[PDB]
């Protein structure tokens, strides 16, 4: 267990229940004593930081050419927040607010952790990203990070069998149920929890 | 007694013979006791959908000199009697009146020792004002016996001032035009007895009894068992002076032979004399049947009286005897009853009870059933013949012959006795009977007219509404009880038309309805009945509206998430006028949108260009609120459209200000830029994009709310009237108009009352005038604070930092900025 102590964690539209900024201050703790880093936020529906926060992060089949396939986080919150909510509505049309989840790695892998400056998920930059990780892609006891898109925001991607192994709890950070689809206000971020937030250097330059 | 529907029917057309009557009594005086005697003696039985119970029908048979005594046309020995059921509380006002209405008879129940209480008076002016007969009933004898252990005499002194101060209310408050309806013993119209037990006597009674003992006709017999009639033990002579030759004092015939032989079954029995009992019970006449013979005390007495003295027969005497009959009463409360001319060709029927004129059928009420969730009217034909198949025109509380506003022509289904809890379908009805109706609950929420001319008015309307101006959230105790609850809910809501059960957007459970008590009722029902589980609610709170007062400062735009669509929008008022047609089904969203756009142009001012473009109404898909397509050559429009009135829907339901519904909104939207491929802008896209819009154009457009506003109208005498304006003048209430009844000294005071203001209202209108006031209140109006919203120390922002804090909001309302493209 790496939630820390309290009652049942569960994820609502009202906010991710019985997790307090100091149960997170906790459990950020916990898991570093236990040798696990921080590398970013994953943005998502109820349900799935349901089965991500309580089952594990698994491999799934999504929208995009396979040798980009991963589990993607970013760095700023604000980013991941983006996606923090249904993409589809119910039979009603009922778009619910989602949750901002925090996601841990176990240190061994920082190794495999890399950078770059050109735009992901593009042609252009698999080559140079296939020279950082030291092998084809896809990912896979790797990481890397970039720019989303040109002039974009950092974006990491976690290859499938290294996402497989991190610890993902809850965000502090709250969406808002009253304004799904809006970007996430800086003010609404614990300032006990951006102290929390730093990344890991990531090298430039492949093994 | 069993009956087939033919012998229904039978005893059904012979209207003469029929008593449309209601039980007047606190519910602390045994009135459902009485009720049960009533049933259980006279209660008719019928020869699989069930209804909840509104009416009783009564069978009384009676001899041919019985007949012989009714001043009033007859027509064989059969009484068909109509008991209608009556509000356990006076509070109830809005019902009281409803029952009252298809009546023409009262049973008034009053207290030996306690007389006549405050609130039975006030109903009872109430029947008096709809030229309702009274006939009294002086329940709860059997304390004055066993607990005060009174005398014949104090007894006897004790109805007289009862009956004295029933009359004083009678001759205040009956009208002129239905000549001396006061009530007397000695003339039959009072009974005497004891809920309790069963046992009740009128004076007919005993005078039927000793007619012979005396070689005397009925009449004059119990012209003297009342008043100061004395017969003299010792010379065997009748006297109108209370003492003898030597100047002993005389027992008055009442006590002598009335009394007396009471007086003695309860000595004899609650004194254990075992040797008494039988002499004095032979003497009577009153056999026990074996295990009677054997119980003692009050046990015993039970018997004893029941036996004796019947109370069911003593009551029903009255009720046939001297109760109206259809025909007798509808001939002075037609003119009352009629919205229109009282020589018209209706009102001239309803006069006459005639069966076969255009039909005037009177919905007091609808009644919850066991088939599905569908209601079944209740009411009295007026005129006319009510038939299975029938078409007739259902005309609505806004109706008026001139338009055809709140019409419904439709087909009654079927024609059903509400036989109590059970139905019987019958071919027709005609005039002066009570019936139910089928298939009728989804063109009349509560009352309503039926009619066969289109030239007819509605009958005296009785006011409700469906507005739901209070709520309140529902929550288990235990959470694994909340299925319980979700059936509860469905099951509330099915129980009554103005009950409102829904799930807000955070999920709550909510229950509104149409006032304090109202809503306070039905809690109660949720957590014994429909669920039955220990719930925990939340404050009572009361319902208000989130509007604009002008065009948005500025053209709104929003982006979606995928940052490949826009919206461009402005929001706008829309007049009260127009808010008010639509909500009154003029400007209807189920309406051809080329006759609804003609009305919107030519009645309120609208260019058809734009009502011709109106992409759907809300909340429900039918509010006062309405998105405008104002677009010009943008591509694929029209795949987008499901998604923005989705959003609409979601937004006029609980608006940026404080999670309330919105009202009187117009939305154009102005432009539109899509991603040319439909996988970029689907649901998911656009909802959020169009929501966060119209929030934005909402906040641009000088934001107010609107707060529900009571119409209430209080019956009260002239003295206590002045407790009503006491009251009304810490409340914000307006004084709408202070008419007086012409004869009595009746006041009835109209004003306008907040609703957020009528917490407790009843209670301290019932201080501030001795609970004389009747006070009836409906939704009339929403009105929009002058005070700024988003001012935290102002009227409205009071009331919206108080709400937004409740719900667990950030106390400040967001700016357009938070909703608008982040840029
Ligand atoms: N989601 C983010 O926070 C984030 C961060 C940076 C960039 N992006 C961008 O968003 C695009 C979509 O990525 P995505 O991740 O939102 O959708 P995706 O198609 O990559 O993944 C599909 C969904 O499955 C969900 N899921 C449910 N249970 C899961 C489990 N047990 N393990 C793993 N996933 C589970 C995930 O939450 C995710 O939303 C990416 O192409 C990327 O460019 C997203």
């Amino acid at each position: 267990a790496f939630l820390g102590d309290g009652g049942d964690v569960s994820f609502s539209t009202r906010g991710t229940q019985n997790w307090t900024v100091e149960r997170l201050l906790q459990a950020h703790r916990q898991l570093e004593e236990r040798g696990y880093v921080f590398v970013g936020y994953h943005g998502t529906f109820l349900e799935a930081a349901q089965s991500i926060v309580f089952g594990g992060v698994r491999a799934r089949s999504q929208d995009l050419d396979a040798i980009w396939r991963g589990f993607y986080i970013a760095g700023d919150p604000a980013l991941a927040y983006g996606y923090a909510q249904d993409q589809e509505p119910d039979a009603r049309g009922r778009i619910r607010n989602g949750a901002l989840l925090r996601v841990y790695v176990p240190r061994s892998s920082l190794p495999g952790f890399y950078r770059t400056s050109l735009t992901l998920a593009a042609p252009e930059a698999a080559g140079e990203v296939e020279r950082l990780i030291g092998h084809p892609l896809p990912l896979r006891l790797d990481a890397i990070t970039g720019p989303a898109e040109e002039g974009g925001r950092l974006e990491t991607i976690l290859g499938w069998p290294l996402a497989e192994r991190t610890v993902v709890i809850p965000s502090a950070i709250p969406t808002d149920p009253r304004n799904v689809g809006g970007d996430l206000d800086p003010s609404s971020i614990p300032d006990k929890e951006q102290a929390i937030s730093a990344l890991p250097d990531y090298a430039s330059q492949p093994g | 007694v069993a009956f087939t529907v033919d012998q229904m029917r039978s005893l059904m057309d012979k209207v003469t013979n029929v008593r449309n009557m209601s039980v007047i009594a606190h519910v602390d005086h045994g009135k459902s006791t009485l009720t049960d005697s009533l049933v259980q003696r006279a209660g008719i039985i019928s020869a699989g959908i069930t209804i909840k119970s509104t009416a009783i029908s009564l069978y009384s048979e009676m001899s041919d000199e019985d007949v012989k005594e009714i001043k009033q046309k007859t027509d064989g020995n059969s009484f068909l009697i109509n008991l209608i059921d009556s509000p356990g509380h006076v509070d109830f006002s809005s019902e009281v009146t409803a029952a009252l209405r298809v009546t023409d008879g009262a049973l008034v129940v009053v207290d030996t020792i306690e007389g006549v209480c405050v609130q039975t008076e006030t109903v009872l002016r109430q029947a008096l004002g709809e030229r309702i007969k009274p006939v009294v009933v002086i329940n709860k004898v059997d304390r004055a016996l066993l607990e005060l252990q009174v005398s014949k005499e104090d007894l006897y002194q004790t109805f007289a001032r009862t009956v004295e101060s029933v009359n004083v209310i009678v001759s205040t408050y009956a009208d002129e035009v239905l000549g001396d309806v006061q009530v007397y013993p000695a003339r039959g119209t009072v009974a005497f007895g004891s809920g309790l037990h069963g046992w009740a006597f009128t004076i007919r009674q005993f005078a039927t009894r000793y007619a012979k003992k005396f070689g005397v006709d009925k009449a004059k017999m119990m012209d003297r068992l009342w008043g100061d009639s004395f017969f003299n033990p010792k010379t065997k002579k009748w006297t109108n002076k209370d003492t003898d030759a030597e100047g002993k004092p005389l027992e008055r015939a009442f006590n002598m032979f009335i009394l007396d032989p009471i007086f003695r079954l309860f000595t004899a029995i609650m004194n254990f004399k075992k040797d008494e009992i039988p002499v004095l019970l032979e003497k009577l006449e009153i056999v026990l049947k074996g295990d009677e013979k054997d119980l003692e005390g009050k046990a015993l007495l039970k018997v004893v009286m029941r036996k004796f003295l019947p109370a069911a027969d003593a009551l029903l005497e009255m009720i046939v005897l001297h109760l109206p009959s259809p025909v007798t009463a509808q001939a002075y409360r037609a003119e009352q009853l009629y919205e229109g001319p009282a020589d018209d060709a209706n009102c001239i029927a309803i006069k006459n009870c005639d069966p076969k004129a255009d039909l005037m059928l009177y919905v007091s009420k609808m009644v919850p059933t066991s088939d599905k969730g569908r209601f079944y009217a209740f009411g009295r034909v007026f005129a006319g013949t009510v038939k299975s198949g029938q078409k007739v025109r259902i005309q609505g509380p806004n109706y008026v012959p001139g338009k055809k506003d709140d019409l419904f022509i439709k087909a009654i289904q079927r024609v059903v006795l509400m036989m109590g809890r059970f139905v019987e379908p019958i071919d027709d009805c005609p005039a002066g009977n009570i019936i139910g109706l089928v298939g009728i609950d989804q063109f009349l929420l509560k009352t309503g007219t039926l009619t066969t001319s289109e030239t007819a008015h509605n009958m005296k309307v009785m006011k409700f509404s469906v507005s739901p101006v209070v709520q309140v959230a529902v929550e288990v105790k235990n959470a694994n009880d909340l299925p319980k609850l979700v059936e509860g809910l469905k099951r509330l809501s099915k129980s009554d038309p103005c009950v409102l059960t829904y799930m807000s957007e955070s999920g709550e459970h909510i229950v509104a309805g149409t006032g304090e008590l109202h809503l306070e009722i039905c809690l109660q029902d949720l957590e014994h009945d429909h669920a039955g589980v220990p719930l925990k609610i939340s404050p009572p709170v009361v319902a208000y509206r989130e509007t604009v007062e002008s065009e948005s400062s500025q053209t709104a735009l929003s982006k979606s998430p995928n940052k490949h669509n826009r919206i461009y929008l402005k929001a706008e008022p829309i007049d009260e006028e127009v808010s008010l047609a639509i909500e009154n089904g003029i400007i209807n969203p189920r309406d051809d949108f080329k006759a609804r756009a003609r009305i919107m142009a030519d009645d309120y001012g609208w260019d058809v260009t734009d009502a011709r473009k109106i992409w759907c109404f809300g909340p429900d898909g039918n509010g006062p609120n309405l998105v405008i397509d104002q677009t010009k050559a943008v591509q694929y429009l029209h795949e987008i459209k499901d998604s923005v009135v989705a959003a609409f829907q979601w937004a006029t339901k609980e608006g940026p200000i404080f999670g309330e519904e919105m009202r009187s909104v117009r939305v154009n939207i102005l432009d539109v830029t899509l991603h040319a491929d439909a996988i970029h802008r689907g649901g998911g896209q656009i909802i959020p994009t169009m929501r966060r819009a119209t929030y934005a154009g909402f906040l641009l457009a000088d934001p107010k709310i609107q707060e529900p506003v009571f119409l209430v109208e209080i019956q009260c005498p002239e003295q206590a009237v002045g407790g009503i304006y006491s009251v009304l003048n810490k409340k914000r209430g307006q004084v709408v108009s202070e008419e007086q009844r012409p004869g009595t000294p009746l006041f009835t005071v109209k004003a306008y009352l907040p609703v957020n203001e009528s917490f407790g209202f009843t209670g301290e209108l019932r201080q501030a005038t001795g609970g004389q006031a009747f006070p009836q209140m409906v939704f009339d109006h929403w009105s929009t604070l002058g005070s700024d919203p988003l001012d935290p120390t102002s009227k409205a922002g009071e009331i919206v930092l108080a709400a937004r804090k409740r719900h667990g909001m950030k106390e400040e309302v967001p700016g357009w900025q938070e909703y608008y493209d982040k840029l």
